[PDB]
């Protein structure tokens, strides 16, 4: 019942602020390193084995891309993963691998004109190993997964590059769609009133809204919304109602009611 | 002035086969994917730096790497020099090399500091990357080659920051993100370069691009009688001298400082007058649209009676030396510390650079040893300390000395070659030499033991630009003239 | 400057409906976007403003007629874009003047024939 939120900033570093359950006052709990931590660019956040690690990532190239726990260590304190190569987004998602029988924890790491990067939690290294490549294509910029009927499909999206939703296998994915980009930075499935939907941004055109077909196994176009230069698509559900908040860089964050 | 003048940096781009492969093998996809970057980089320069990147030329190594590649930046880009200064020939201001092999360093591109217009140093390395990527590093290298890098003392004190705080600056480690403006202590290293006379070559227009013949381009080049540019930006200058890349009724001038209201100026006009001592001015031929070439007084040069020489147009003296390895506010030191430390100490006086066994330095000539400052801060504004700086203490004198290094094997913290202990004696190989262990040139002399028969002083092409009224090649015959 | 009837923003010139070609385009601008036009004629060299655009999307028109040359003064465009606009026939001499183009799509336009 103690917020540790990750307040990041291009200049001067990033920090940790401690939420009290009582005065509701963001204290910084953790001064997190700025040694390497200069231009972050995108951070990802994940529980296992009771153990709270987060994945930082620096727009430059200078730093690296490492793992932290949750109260908050140092340049590469238990893994070092992807380093001296460009780090820009990473995505934390669970799939089931060929060698192991159950669900296995995995990070995708996308960065700018380099391949992206499988990293299994392998529990042996306790550690999150295996850099590999995908069979697709190269210079992916965004990632993201979800479970449709226990087979999971995940997103391989590139802003003007023809993106792909593509279905994991065991060892590495199987394709299943690609659709055009048009301005798309960011590519989000969503799953609301248990409907998996999926945004893809337009900086270029009218943002797309994709409804997983029930009978194709490929995503339709569904909807044509207009958003200001979306970077990403973040869902609540309160109460009986949902709702969508879609950011926006270069305007108004734009807000939508699931109905 | 000259620094309002428009520069032109002749920039030839060197290619390996890893992103030759990475491109599927294309030649014309290779070589419009350069052009591209190359006009990125001008559009970047263009907004402050008033300074025009011209693709001269442009090699691509469809078949394989010449020469060793490694992911250290510091060996590849050696190897790239030293293959530019093996084959590569053709005028250019700067040879930037596209690594295919990324490298596995922290920075983006590698390039020498002030190394512009140089044999040896004139260019850099910039690793493979996004187009927009590698324009940045691009930009970032041509930067370091001009001598603007970001200021670490004033990083440090906050004298000058990035106006661009929402994702930094260039200079910085690559984000993402790009920006799109440079600091004003860009700027002012490049009126401190440019003032000390390095960066001469930037100051000529080439005759032949990569670029098909277009009109508006703002180079009068094959094919092009005159050009003014877009007619949106040719009303400021050169208006009535050409319109539409064609010459209006009776013209002679499309632009340029040496032709003012589209007509010739008078004859023994300065269209470019001297940075300093080591610069020579520039008068018009009385027939060209364009200023003189830039001439500069010929290595060895002093920048005074005595002390100080003039080496491709910048000067050097301890006090120089200590301002550029230091700050501008260290000043050399006396003869005091240079005789009372260089004879003998570990860390305080050297010749050469030997941790064991330091080398020592004789009685007859102290001024090649340890490089000795007075009032050293706390960090120089370039380089890396080798442990700590040396500090040593009727006159009192705050003696004090370093070991700067750079991207290069060379050290800077002793002095520099070239640097004067007397007459005809300057630093060589961090000793005190004669002229003749450089081997200058002799200039076209006709008396003994005189440079340009005496009166006169000879450029950096080894030419006589004799004084005025002095038409002889060789400042021999007096012709009066109006 | 930035058409009011457009959606065109700081850094873009991004048109939700024209009426016809827009040769209010100032060069500040460093994309074009077009979705649904009106008009059915492709008019000639209409951005003869700013030859460093570099990017334009036509999507759901019907440009049964187009202009030949279409679109002439921008040597550096690099990004030519035409989908779902369904149009009867192409002009022949339409693909010139563009000598640093890399992108191409004709998706969705319903042609049966084109040109030699």
């Amino acid at each position: 019942t103690q917020l540790y939120v990750i307040v990041a900033q291009l200049f001067g570093g990033s920090h940790i602020y401690k939420r009290d359950s009582f005065a509701n006052k963001f204290i910084k709990i953790q001064d997190i390193e700025i040694l390497k931590i200069r231009k972050p660019n995108d951070i990802e956040t994940f529980k296992i084995e009771n153990n709270w690690y987060f994945v930082v990532a620096d727009s430059s190239k200078a730093g690296f891309t490492t793992i932290y726990k949750w109260n908050g260590n140092g340049f590469y304190s238990h893994q070092s993963l992807h380093a001296w190569y460009r780090d820009t987004d990473v995505e934390y998602l669970e799939i089931v691998r060929t060698p192991q029988t159950l669900r296995t924890p995995h990070l995708i790491l996308s960065s700018s004109s380099q391949r992206p990067v499988i990293y299994q939690w392998n529990k042996a290294t306790q550690l999150f190993t295996n850099q590999t490549d995908i069979p697709n294509m190269e210079d992916v910029y965004a990632v993201k997964h979800f479970s449709v009927k226990g087979d999971v499909y995940i997103c391989l999206t590139r802003f003007i590059g023809d993106s792909k939703v593509m279905k994991w296998g065991g060892s590495s994915f199987q394709d299943i769609q690609a659709m055009p980009s048009r301005g798309s930075m960011v590519f989000q499935p969503l799953q609301i009133n248990n409907y998996q939907y999926a945004i893809l941004g337009s900086d270029y055109s009218f943002t797309q809204v994709y409804n997983w077909d029930a009978e194709k196994a490929k995503f339709v176009k569904f909807q044509e919304l207009n958003v200001q230069a979306p970077r990403s698509f973040t869902h609540v559900s309160i109460n009986k109602r949902n709702f969508l908040f879609a950011s926006s860089f270069k305007g108004n964050t734009q807000i939508y009611k699931h109905v | 002035n000259v620094e309002e003048e428009t520069k032109y940096i002749e920039l030839m781009i060197v290619n390996d086969h890893l992103m030759f492969k990475k491109h599927r093998l294309s030649v014309v996809h290779t070589n419009t994917y350069a052009k591209s970057v190359v006009n990125m980089a001008d559009l970047i320069y263009k907004d402050q730096l008033k300074t025009r990147i011209v693709l001269v030329a442009m090699e691509t190594w469809a078949t394989d790497n010449k020469f060793a590649i490694s992911e250290n930046p510091l060996i590849t880009l050696r190897e790239f020099m030293k293959y530019r200064r093996d084959f590569i020939k053709e005028k250019s201001d700067a040879v930037h090399l596209f690594s295919g092999s990324q490298f596995e360093s922290s920075r983006s591109g590698a390039a020498y500091i002030g190394g512009i217009c140089s044999l040896l140093k004139g260019g850099g390395v910039n690793e493979f990357g996004k187009t927009d990527l590698m324009a940045v590093t691009l930009a970032q290298s041509l930067a370091h080659n001009i001598g603007i890098i970001s200021d670490k003392r004033k990083l440090a004190s906050g004298e000058c920051k990035c106006e661009d705080t929402w994702s930094g600056c260039i200079m910085g480690d690559t984000g993402y993100y790009l920006p799109k403006k440079f600091t004003q202590c860009n700027i002012e290293e490049y009126h401190d370069f440019l003032n000390s006379g390095g960066g001469a070559c930037l100051f000529n227009k080439p005759s032949k691009l990569l670029d098909p013949p277009e009109c508006g381009n703002g180079f009068i080049e094959t094919g092009e009688e005159c050009d003014c540019g877009t007619p949106a930006e040719c009303v400021l200058e050169g208006a009535e001298c050409c319109k539409k890349c064609t010459l209006t009724q009776d013209s002679q001038c499309s632009d340029g400082l040496c032709c003012k209201k589209c007509k010739f100026q008078p004859m023994g006009t300065v269209c470019r007058e001297a940075v300093n001592d080591c610069d020579i001015r520039e008068t018009c031929s009385g027939n060209s649209s364009q200023c003189a070439p830039n001439i500069h007084k010929m290595d060895g040069y002093s920048c005074d009676g005595v002390q100080g020489i003039c080496f491709g147009g910048r000067c050097k003296t301890r006090d120089r030396q200590c301002k550029y390895i230091w700050g501008q506010k260290v000043t050399a030191s006396d003869k005091y510390c240079y005789e009372k430390l260089n004879i003998e100490g570990t860390e305080k006086g050297n010749c050469g650079k030997d941790k064991d066994t330091w080398i020592q330095c004789n009685k007859r000539d102290v001024l090649c040893g340890y490089l000795l400052c007075t009032n050293i801060g706390n960090i120089p504004r370039l380089g890396e300390l080798d442990g700590e700086i040396t500090s040593t203490l009727g006159r009192t004198l705050n003696c004090s000395g370093g070991h700067v290094k750079l991207e290069e094997d060379v050290d800077l913290g002793y002095v520099e070659d070239g640097t004067p202990c007397g007459p005809q004696m300057m630093c060589l190989e961090h000793r005190c030499l004669p002229v003749a262990s450089f081997n200058f040139s002799t200039c076209l002399s006709s008396k003994e033991g005189t440079i340009c028969s005496g009166n006169g002083v000879c450029s950096n092409e080894l030419k006589c630009v004799c004084n005025r009224h002095w038409i002889g090649s060789d400042c021999n015959t007096y012709f009066p003239h109006n | 400057k930035c058409p009011a009837v457009c959606t065109c923003t700081k850094d873009n010139a991004l048109c939700e409906n024209a009426r016809s070609i827009p040769r209010t385009v100032p060069p500040d601008v460093i994309s074009l976007s077009f979705v649904r036009s009106g008009f059915t004629e492709i008019s000639e060299g209409s951005f003869l403003f700013t030859p460093s655009l570099q990017l334009l999307l036509f999507t759901s028109n019907s440009f049964d007629v187009i202009s030949d040359d279409a679109f002439i003064g921008l040597p550096h465009l690099e990004y030519l874009f035409i989908e779902n606009n369904n149009i009867k026939s192409i002009s022949r001499h339409t693909f010139r003047g563009l000598k640093s183009l890399i992108h191409l799509s004709l998706a969705n336009n319903n042609l049966q024939t084109l040109p030699k």
